[PDB]
């Protein structure tokens, strides 16, 4: 049992025997790359065997399994750079990723090309084909470079296994050919484009990451397959009941979509506008506020369990979130801070301002074993809560706050007690959300 | 034919290396 990482310089979490819960190990797994509370709910754990993703409240016990740290929800053009498509953004009182989480997409980027999880798009033409090739040398280019970069300093290792067995298959001097045309493409890359365009390694990552978006087929996408689908509404049923026919596919900024697997996609929903989600078995039931439905059969309930995590995260991320969609996909920590009234790692101005309108319980933006409490901190140590500076602890939050509730609390010249609480209230706006 | 093969057309710089910038100029003598 371990838990990989892309970034290299980081060693695998290798674990003992006992319980876990996919969202602790990927708190840790955070803490391991440094990714802040803020970015912690864009990851999960992929099991690349199964090809599955787990729920954050999926139970591991220790056997030997590898799960890989993957970002899963993605929203494309987060970056920007595309003058064409959407523009992404968390709200402020701001882009999506910060350092970490940038570095950490970019390496796992990287391994998407290079392994084929990121397959690249078809041709259209030979020439297509052709101009495909060499956008993959150019990425190579720019991997390398970012590399030589980041430490202050073959294309092989750098491009999709396919294009290299495909390479490997022409004759030793287009071989010799494909060698001099990277190796030019380095060198005036690495001696001209960084100086004149004066490219810094982010915008290095940004247009890696940003061609993968239009390199690859479906980029951040996740496909689900199907032979029994139906959609129901007030003013249509389709039920589509035939290998495998129908495709359901997720997206952050798109949402749910579905088609006749090969027709162009249709919309079934954004998340927002999705009331609740049930599972049975391998079936999956979404219903949205006007009691439109969609229900598929998934392959498993491990499958549904999947799907249904990916759409509640989009939903957390989009529409609420402080919210979930469905019970057996139910974030441990989203629940308990329902239970104790308590916040994501919202920026501490929404904080005032909530307080403005009408305390305040926030999860930490810098580091994930503390709660501040609005600024004063309160640490969340192995399961027990206390005052920061203090040596007495509680099991739980809310036994701390009846403790604390008691206190008369004593600033610099200035004494006070708490008072009350303002809990989240259903879809309000905070730079947990991202606006698309 | 060894050179009969798209590898072969003259090189092009990939788009993906392309970092445009604004390159306002100005003319003093």
């Amino acid at each position: 049992v371990e838990v990989i990482f892309y970034l290299s310089d980081r060693e695998p979490l290798r674990l003992g025997s006992g319980e876990y819960t996919a969202e602790e190990l990927c708190i840790r797994a955070a803490q391991a790359c440094r990714i802040s509370p803020l970015c912690h709910n864009l990851f999960a754990l992929y099991d690349e065997n199964t090809k599955l993703w787990y729920a954050p409240n999926r139970t591991i016990t220790v056997m030997s399994l590898r799960l890989h740290y993957r970002m899963r929800f993605y929203f494309t053009n987060w970056h920007g750079t595309n003058d064409n498509e959407q523009s992404v953004w968390r709200h402020s009182p701001t882009p999506l990723l910060d350092a970490s989480s940038l570095e950490y997409l970019f390496a796992q980027g990287q391994y998407d090309l290079v392994k084929c999880l990121a397959p690249i798009r078809d041709p259209k033409t030979e020439q297509d084909g052709h101009d495909i090739e060499n956008e993959c040398l150019g990425m190579a280019v720019l991997a390398i470079s970012h590399y030589a970069m980041m430490k202050k300093m073959s294309y092989k290792r750098y491009i999709p296994e396919t294009l290299n067995k495909s390479i490997r298959q022409r004759n030793l001097l287009t071989r010799m050919r494909i060698n001099n045309v990277f190796k030019d493409f380095l060198k005036e890359f690495n001696n001209k484009t960084i100086c004149d365009s004066s490219v810094s390694t982010h915008d290095l990552k940004v247009k890696y990451l940003a061609t993968l978006e239009t390199l690859t087929k479906h980029y951040g996408a996740e496909i689900f397959e199907t032979s029994m689908l139906l959609i129901s509404s007030e003013n249509e049923m389709n039920w589509f009941h035939s290998v495998l026919y129908y495709e359901v596919m997720v997206t952050g900024n798109l949402g749910i979509q579905w088609r006749h697997k090969p027709e162009e996609w249709n919309n079934f929903s954004f998340f927002p506008e999705i009331t609740h989600i049930v599972i049975k078995e391998s079936v999956v039931s979404i219903n949205k506020q006007d009691n439109k439905k969609m229900e598929l059969k998934l392959s498993s309930h491990e499958e549904a369990l999947s799907f249904v995590s990916l759409v509640d995260g989009y939903f957390r991320l989009t529409a609420d979130a402080h919210h979930y969609l469905c019970t057996d996909v139910a974030p441990p920590l989203i629940v308990h801070n329902i239970q104790n009234g308590c916040h994501g790692p919202i920026c501490t101005e929404y904080a005032i301002n909530k307080l403005r309108q009408e305390y305040v319980l926030r999860w930490s933006c810098t580091d994930f074993d503390n709660i501040l409490m609005t600024n004063f901190q309160i640490e969340v140590q192995k399961g027990r809560y206390s005052l920061h500076g203090s040596d007495r602890s509680f099991p739980s939050l809310g036994d701390l706050m009846s403790h604390l509730k008691k206190q008369i609390l004593r600033t610099d010249n200035i004494s006070f007690m708490l008072k009350r609480c303002c809990q989240p209230k259903p879809r309000e706006i905070s730079n947990l959300l991202v606006a698309t | 034919t060894l050179m009969g093969n798209p590898w072969f057309q003259r090189k092009k710089l990939p788009s993906v290396l392309l970092f445009k910038k604004p390159s306002p100029f100005i003319f003093i003598s």
